[PDB]
């Protein structure tokens, strides 16, 4: 499905999942959110706009928050995701994230991960890439991170809950945001800013990406 | 208080005549596109 990418860097794979190990040989994976899994990522100009001073308040304010960061630019590395979570899933357990991208440059790349509630910064993962070279670019990889104890607690929390409803109640005052820089030159690569509601699709997960803009 | 609090976001939808968050504006209410609402 639809992916983003700025001028330098290229998201194209992205999932959440909890692996279930039922025994040695014998894995299930739910899929909680994904971008370039059930079908080939791809990036195209096709993309809606949504003004970014509407979700400023669900992000860190100040220095290196979302609207400094937007200030500083490049207007083409950022992006709003907005993401319907299968949660519909039942030691052995395994939860993790995983994401790819791509760059025609070789770069030492920083994910900075931040988890937000009520716009306020509960969690940061951040995570340094190196680059592999494969077929005409440079590829970076994160393999199987494991997720923090914050959103393992946060999913167990959701589920908990009598009534589908109230998830969605939640999820309005909980959100990510995704920085990836260049960790020499603190160029933004990719900024994203995700968004969550339930799913209740047949086919279950599913998202929606658009470029964030000044007005 | 603590608007991080993950205790007291759940017991804002959970219980409500106890909730103690912050009050916000819904997304349905806000100047964004239709089709942020409607899953593809
Ligand atoms: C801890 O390490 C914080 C890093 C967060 C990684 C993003 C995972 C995306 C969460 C998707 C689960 C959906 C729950 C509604």
């Amino acid at each position: 499905g639809r992916s983003v990418a700025s001028s330098k860097l290229w998201m194209l794979e992205f999932s959440a999942f909890l692996e279930q190990q039922q025994d040695p040989d014998t894995y299930n994976k739910h899929l909680f959110v994904h971008i370039g899994q059930s079908s080939p990522s791809y990036s195209d100009p096709y993309l809606e706009a949504v003004d970014i001073r509407q979700i400023y308040d669900k992000f860190p304010e100040k220095k290196g928050g979302l609207k400094d960061l937007f200030e500083r630019g490049p207007s083409n590395a950022f992006f709003l995701v907005k993401f319907w979570a299968d949660l519909n899933t039942n030691g052995s357990s395994f939860y993790g994230v995983s994401s790819q991208y791509e760059s025609p440059e070789n770069m030492i790349i920083t994910c900075s991960t931040k988890v937000c509630s009520f716009g306020k910064q509960v969690v940061e993962k951040v995570e340094t890439e190196y680059a592999r070279y494969e077929n005409g670019h440079y590829s970076y990889r994160i393999h199987r991170s494991p997720l923090c104890e914050y959103m393992i607690n946060f999913i167990h929390k959701l589920k908990h809950l009598p009534e589908k409803y109230m998830m969605n109640s939640v999820l309005e005052n909980f959100t990510i945001l995704q920085v990836v820089t260049n960790r020499d030159t603190q160029e933004t690569l990719l900024c994203i800013a995700y968004v969550f509601e339930v799913s209740a699709s047949e086919h279950g997960a599913q998202h929606h990406i658009h470029r964030l803009v000044k007005e | 208080d603590s608007e991080t609090d993950l205790e007291a976001l759940f017991n804002a939808v959970m219980n409500p005549k106890t909730a103690n968050v912050p009050q916000t504006v819904p997304m349905r209410l806000r100047k964004l596109p239709d089709s942020f609402f409607k899953p593809p």
